[PDB]
RNA sequence: CGCUGCGGGAUGAACCGAACGCCGGGUUAAGGCGCCCGAUGCCGACGCUCAUCAGACCCCAGAAAAGGUGUUGGUUGAUA
RNA sequence: UGGGAUUAUGACUGAACGCCUCUAAGUCAGAAUCCCGCCCAGGCGGAACGAUACGGCAGCGCCGCGGAGCCUCGGUUGGCCUCGGAUAGCCGGUCCCCCGCGGGGUCCGGUGCGGAGUGCCCUUCGUCCUGGGAAACGGGGCGCGGCCGGAGAGGCGGCCGCCCCCUCGCCCGUCACGCACGCCGUUCGUGGGGAACCUGGCGCUAAACCAUUCGUAGACGACCUGCUU
């Protein structure tokens, strides 16, 4: 029904693009931890870019113009309506389709999130060239909560590796009652190894 | 263009000891011990004779630019080794 | 005692970029992306159901507030499992996106 | 770090292409990215092959860097490739993997209900160890 | 996060409500102080100020004055929150929870 | 389609059930019985195209099909003329189908011969006692049937 | 061209394709196939190139002389 | 009125090019610039707390339920979760040691084009009678009691003791179940969302604005304030 994607280790138009169109064609989509977003091209090179954005302005009354939003949640938002027709009521639903965020709220921090193998860096890039966090960029231009976000998922691993040692130990004990009662199933098991089960 | 292989070796003397952690150097010796990360260079780093006795550091398939780093690690080893065995001493005079 | 059908989406008309030829439609089905896995759904009826304030006709019930339009798949859209489909009368434009049945009527497999 | 190499007598899967399924040999290597290919006793003619196509194998032979395919043969049936091969379960995978998509809908029917059945008795099983272990924690 | 009052409350500080104190009924306040003569809100009470020693970081105090006092024509307080600064959350808790009222 | 084949109907009302082929008549349309106390499908008329035909099968070519079952037996009886043409009436000849006798011992007679065939198989009740369907995951041009 | 619409050139008097009765099916030209936006969601082929102003498709809407142990190719002449 | 990243520049280590070299990889200091702070305003932007209408007729909240009727559409099993690496990873043992039965590391054993596989896993959807064989005590009558976190936006669930009740999973034997005579919107989240009609207990009793007054306020609006005590 829903769909969740980690963006940790991710490049910012190579899963836009991804998520434009399925969003376009009824998806309900949701996006998370876009501060492990990285971007091809060394620091410097990037922040310009950024910089400059910030130095358009009207002149007149900037209390009008364009609006420079800093976080990394509304940075990929602004992206996404870059390639949309927002300026239309389905391009305009589209965007109420759409969930991002920075660091894994509570209701999320309990499903298992999806990946693309096909806008990663390991597979995009060469390895001997440069990239940028986009988390360290916001903070450079104004994002004044990297400091806390850093605690809260921090708070979130120790809970995890909790859940995994149990599902962990639990594991064990499945793999031994199976062959210990072997002898009462060992019928049941013959068939699924004829067709393409456990085997 | 490319090239298969480039490789360059060192040696290590008796009194020392270092191990990996695939590009993670640590050395141990008289004077201490040092820790230094070589994640961000791309080749293989192997140790081989009987208690580790020499060290080879190679690369395949690589530029121009590339090959010119398998050198610089083996300088830098060199110069951690000499360190933890005997220690460096600078001075300074004033005019 | 469950769905028999497969699903779609709706995803817009046949068009250039400056045109529209609303007389036939595309469509997006789950688990085809190959121009080589469409033969299957050739041929096949399909069918847009919606809901209405006034009360209709039933064949076999009585007067719910359904209705529907009917359709034949015809060809393919272009080296990944989209296709091309025609119906009696066209869309609405308000269906993009939506779900629409694919039934497995005409067999020949 | 590696384990596996290209080498003269390296055998190789061929994963995609008109050849797909099969396994073949190498002979010698032409450029970067390319090289001459053999295997007799797969129904595969001398030919040139891409390395992006095929997967390297553990197993390897011994002949030199151009020989007349009799020679290959000869090693090839030496070593017994074929029963050692089918001894892996890289390969067993594969064969498994082929027999899911053969099912048909009345073999479908009867893994439901052994599966089920299978999946009683173990779910029963752990809900006792659990509670010997929280009565013998002390 | 949550938030806590007294158990009398004069009413120069009621007055800051209530924009018509002349035709009102002064009906504040008035369920909520009947849970501190009572005895499961000493435990509905005091179950909050666990919480907040655990899920909280910033403490603020609510003081308002003494209008009476003064010659003006007025008597409606003003109120203000103020923050506490020292050492940890817990201290400024049993600082402020004995200097309340 | 062989005569022992199994069918999945999957237009009507027995819908999505599966069931026994037996031959095909002199109009195009096929024979069918679904066992009456298995899948309560009895002896019928369907159309070939409406239908699939799955790759599990059975011996039937030892079984005494008779000569009086025919298109013309098989047809719909309705439409009297005899009638007021003037109320709140028009399907009111009791409204409603009822069954003869020749029906059921026809289908006593044939099933008597087919089911114990049907039992030198194992499991192969529950097939016939099940319905089929579509779920997450399940892609029918990828399944054989 | 003016008297002439249409597909492409983001837009457009003349540039490229092609010239018009009203409709159905198929195929094309010129251009193109990340998302806006129709179509490569080919397990496409061989190389080049890193820019603290990168580059990006006739008409067309922006730049030269001279230079560079930046890097890849080549010619000539010498030395081992 | 205070900080952070860095420019121009000067330096470290160090290859290519045995040597040399501020650069190729990797580090350091660094500014009237830049961004933030302090400072002004506060979003078709959220939050916590208070009180919630008995008058000559009135009227509302919570719980528990029986029938109906209007308007607005979607949909047609579910997946309650390690962190992260990529010229390397996962599990088991924890032989051996470190951090307060837990986690970290060395040494070992298996796996690795990932079978402790999302190319995956769970869940069965024809009902009923009895009459035999393998595997077996699970649940609840909006059931009997407490423990919590959750606190990043829960709008959230979970594990031991009792009043009761029952025989469901697999394989065979025996039949019944409108067999509606070839056919379209069948089949589930659904007691959906919003108003109006609506059937008993447990609980509730007020505010804003106008008129009036004040001048710290003011073009008029607005704003600060006082008056059955
Ligand atoms: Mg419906
Ligand atoms: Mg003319
Ligand atoms: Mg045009
Ligand atoms: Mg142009
Ligand atoms: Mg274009
Ligand atoms: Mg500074
Ligand atoms: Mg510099
Ligand atoms: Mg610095």
């Amino acid at each position: 029904q829903v769909l969740v994607l980690d963006g940790r280790g991710h490049l910012l138009g190579r899963l836009a693009a991804i998520v434009a169109k399925q969003v376009l064609l009824g998806r309900k989509v949701v996006v998370v931890r876009c501060e492990g977003i990285n971007i091809s091209g060394n620091f410097y090179r990037n922040k310009l870019k950024y910089l400059a954005f910030l130095r358009k302005r009207m002149n007149t009354n900037p209390s009008r113009g364009p609006y420079h939003f800093r976080a990394p949640s509304r940075i990929f938002w602004r992206t996404v309506r870059g390639m949309l027709p927002h300026k239309t009521k389905r391009g305009q639903a589209a965007l109420d389709r759409l969930k991002v965020f920075d660091g894994i709220p509570p209701p999320y921090d309990k499903k298992k999130r999806m990946v693309v193998p096909a806008a990663l860096k390991v597979v995009r890039l060469k390895p001997t060239r440069k990239f940028a966090y986009l988390g360290r960029l916001a903070h450079e231009v104004g994002w004044k909560y990297q400091a806390v976000t850093a605690t809260l998922e921090e708070k979130r691993k120790e809970k995890a590796k909790i859940h995994y040692r149990k599902k962990k130990q639990l594991m064990r004990l499945r793999k031994q009652a199976e062959k210990n009662v072997e002898k009462k199933i060992d019928r049941f098991t013959e068939v699924l190894k004829t067709h393409g089960f456990l085997v | 263009m490319k090239t298969i292989l480039s490789n360059q070796t060192v040696d290590i003397p008796e009194n020392v000891d270092i191990s990996l952690k695939g590009r993670t150097v640590i050395v141990k010796g008289p004077r201490g011990t040092l820790r230094r990360d070589f994640n961000h260079i791309n080749v293989e780093l192997s140790l081989l004779g009987k208690k580790k006795k020499r060290l080879r550091v190679d690369k395949w398939w690589g530029n121009r630019k590339e090959l010119a780093t398998v050198r610089t690690i083996c300088s830098h080893v060199q110069n951690m080794i000499k360190g933890v065995t005997l220690g460096f001493r600078y001075k300074m005079r004033s005019v | 005692s469950g769905r028999l059908w497969c699903k779609a989406i709706f995803a817009g008309y046949k068009r250039g970029l400056r045109n529209q030829r609303e007389h036939t439609a595309l469509l997006k089905i789950e688990g085809v992306y190959a121009r080589d896995e469409t033969e299957f759904y050739l041929g096949k009826r399909c069918a847009y159901v919606y809901k209405a304030k006034n009360n209709t006709v039933t064949p076999g019930g009585k007067p719910n507030k359904t209705r529907v339009i009917w359709g034949k798949v015809t060809r393919a859209h272009g080296n990944s499992g989209m296709v091309r489909a025609k119906f009696r009368s066209n869309l609405p434009a308000k269906a993009i996106g939506h779900r629409i049945r694919v039934m497995l009527y005409p067999s020949r497999i | 770090v590696f384990r596996r190499f290209v080498e003269v007598g390296r055998v190789a899967y061929v994963s995609f292409g008109p050849h797909a399924g099969k396994l073949v040999a190498i002979v010698d290597v032409i450029d970067q990215n390319r090289a001459l290919v053999d295997g007799p006793c797969t129904r595969v003619r001398r030919q040139a092959m891409p390395f992006k196509c095929m997967q390297l194998t553990d197993f390897i032979l011994k002949f030199p860097h151009s020989a007349r395919q009799k020679y290959v043969r000869k090693a090839w049936e030496k070593a017994d490739i074929n029963t050692k091969w089918a001894a892996t379960r890289w390969a067993k995978k594969i064969e498994a993997r082929e027999r899911k998509a053969k099912m048909t809908d009345f073999d479908r029917y009867k893994v439901m209900k052994a599966k089920k059945m299978r999946n009683r008795i173990i779910k029963n099983e752990v809900k006792k160890l659990q509670r010997a272990a929280l009565l013998k924690a002390s | 996060f949550k938030t806590v009052f007294a158990e009398h409350i004069s009413d120069e500080c009621k007055r800051r409500f209530y924009k018509n104190w002349h035709k009102s009924k002064k009906k504040a306040f008035t369920k909520y102080c009947k849970k501190w003569q009572d005895d499961a809100g000493k435990r509905q009470l005091d179950k909050d100020f666990s919480s907040m020693k655990k899920y909280c970081q910033v403490i603020r105090v609510l003081a308002h004055t003494q209008m009476r006092l003064l010659p003006l024509r007025q008597k409606k307080a003003h109120l203000m929150e103020i923050q506490v600064n020292g050492g940890t959350v817990a201290e400024k808790l049993d600082w402020a929870r004995e200097r309340l009222e | 389609i062989t005569p022992g084949t199994i069918l999945i109907i999957l237009t009507g009302r027995h819908r999505g059930k599966r069931v026994v082929f037996l031959k095909q008549l002199s109009s195009g349309l096929l024979l069918v019985t679904g066992p009456l106390s298995l899948n309560r499908v009895p002896l019928r008329r369907t159309h070939q195209k409406f239908v699939i035909a799955t790759s599990t099968k059975i011996d039937i070519s030892g079984v005494k099909i008779p000569k009086h079952l025919t298109d013309a037996y098989f047809k719909k009886k309705q439409l009297r003329k005899p009638r007021h043409q003037e109320g709140e009436i028009f399907d009111t000849e009791k409204e409603k189908y009822e069954i003869t006798e020749q029906r059921k011992v026809d289908q006593k007679a044939v099933d008597s011969q087919i089911l114990p065939k049907i039992k030198a198989v194992p499991q192969l009740q529950g097939y016939l006692r099940s319905v089929f369907a579509l779920t997450n995951g399940v892609y029918p041009h990828k399944l054989v049937f």
